[PDB]
């Protein structure tokens, strides 16, 4: 099946944390535990294996230990890079197989701009048009997309994308507004309003005051 | 050095049998065990099975039936059949290395077992969705510079952008697609400073180039 971990977790900058990966006499209980970091967008890293011992380029910060049927990876020194879903497992009945954890999201407390396109020209001789909106580079990701047309709110075809985990342990999205080249002129002003933290940042373009 | 190469189709029908194949470039296959691992979308890593060098398998219980793993050393391939698949099965599919061994335990004073596996090496990962075409449109402001690279309308993930034959890796961010009501994504892939950014998508096999000037 799989191994317990408390799914999500806090801790602060530079501080230490420790995730717990508890399981049964059978499984963690012969006490073979592994450990792994998975980023978005890059490929899992091994940490971790034989309960104490660090991988290859796995720095001392990352310690395993283990007590009992509940072994525990802990964090020294909390750093932006070290966001991430780590999981645990271990081996059960058998050396070819295995048994992952749900794994927790690691979350550092301590840490302390959008670009908008027309749509191509190209786009416009199939009668389609289609707005973008691409936010980059805010912390945290939480982020209030609103389309603005004159000065009124527009509610049809927003499609928005959450946030991701960009490599800079910063977090980037993506808005989409489908539109037809027909209302796509009519309008005077769009403007995509997004704000982070309290703070809007806006972009505008103008249909005819822009070609 | 050492990595695994995961090559097959990105998108499978239901009912039908995935096959996927792992190369092997930087280690022997009669040197180091090679082991299926995949993460579905919002889930944990779910072991699939394992071959060590002496040609012996070993899946996960509940995925025997419909797993089968072979290999070829001649190739420095390996092999994975997953069978009359399902809507969940669609996932990210990792090749890795995995080092296994059974450590015998007696009492204090000299049977027993205690059974060992881990990863060594992750492969990268091709998400496997269980066909649509991109439409390419190129992106400019309107009146440093921001230049744009519109991948439009297409199913299924993924889509890999570069700009320049891979010879600008410089100040490019390419974004999330969105999950349209039309059930088609679309994702951008920006630029800021003679620039055609080239976009492949596996499942229907083309490859376009699109210039972008502003």
């Amino acid at each position: 099946a799989v191994l317990n971990q408390p799914s999500s977790v806090s801790g602060s900058l530079g501080q230490r944390v420790s995730i717990t990966c508890s399981g049964s006499s059978s499984n963690v209980g012969n006490g073979y535990v592994s450990w792994y970091q998975l980023i978005p967008g890059s490929a899992p890293r091994t940490l971790i294996y034989g309960d104490t011992s660090r991988a290859s380029g796995v720095p001392d910060r990352f310690s395993g230990s283990r007590s009992g049927n509940t072994a525990t990876l802990t964090i020294s020194s909390l750093q932006a890079e070290d966001e991430a879903d780590y999981f645990c497992a271990s081996a059960e009945d058998s050396s070819s197989n295995a048994v992952f954890g749900s794994g927790t999201t690691l979350t550092v407390l301590g840490q302390p701009s959008v670009t908008l396109f027309p749509p191509s020209t190209e786009e416009l001789n199939g009668n389609k048009a289609t707005l973008v909106c691409l936010i980059s580079d805010f912390y945290p990701g939480s982020v209030t997309v609103v389309w603005k047309a004159d000065g009124s709110t527009i509610t049809r075809n927003v499609e928005t994308t959450r946030a991701s985990k960009q490599s800079n342990s910063k977090y980037a999205a993506s808005s989409y507004l489908s539109l037809t080249s027909s209302d796509w002129k009519s309008k005077g002003s769009y403007s995509c309003e997004v704000t982070h933290e309290g703070s809007t940042v806006t972009k505008t373009v103008k249909p005819s005051e822009c070609s | 050095q050492v990595q695994l190469r995961e090559s097959g189709p990105s998108l499978v029908k239901p009912s039908q049998t995935l096959s996927l194949t792992c190369t092997a470039s930087g280690f022997s296959l009669s040197d180091k065990a090679v082991g299926w691992v995949r993460q579905a979308p919002g889930k944990a890593l779910e072991w699939l099975g394992s071959i060590d060098t002496g040609g012996s398998t070993g899946y996960n219980p509940g995925l025997k039936s419909r797993l089968s793993i072979t290999k070829d050393n001649s190739e420095s391939q390996v092999s994975l059949s997953v069978s009359s698949v399902t809507t969940e099965d669609s996932a990210t599919y990792y090749c890795t290395t995995v080092h296994q061994y059974t450590h015998k335990r007696c009492p204090d004073g000299y049977a027993g077992s205690s059974y060992e596996l881990y990863v060594d090496a992750w492969g990268q990962g091709l998400l496997v969705t269980v066909t649509t075409a991109p439409k390419v449109y190129p992106l400019s402001s309107c009146c440093t510079v921001t230049l744009g690279c519109l991948v439009s309308s297409y199913m299924p993930e993924p889509v890999t952008v570069t700009w320049n034959s891979g010879a600008l890796k410089s100040g490019v961010h390419t974004f999330p697609a969105v999950l349209q009501s039309s059930g088609l994504y679309s994702l951008s892939s920006m630029v800021t400073v003679t620039f055609t950014c080239n976009v492949a998508h596996p499942a229907s096999s083309t490859k376009v180039d699109k210039a972008v000037e502003p």
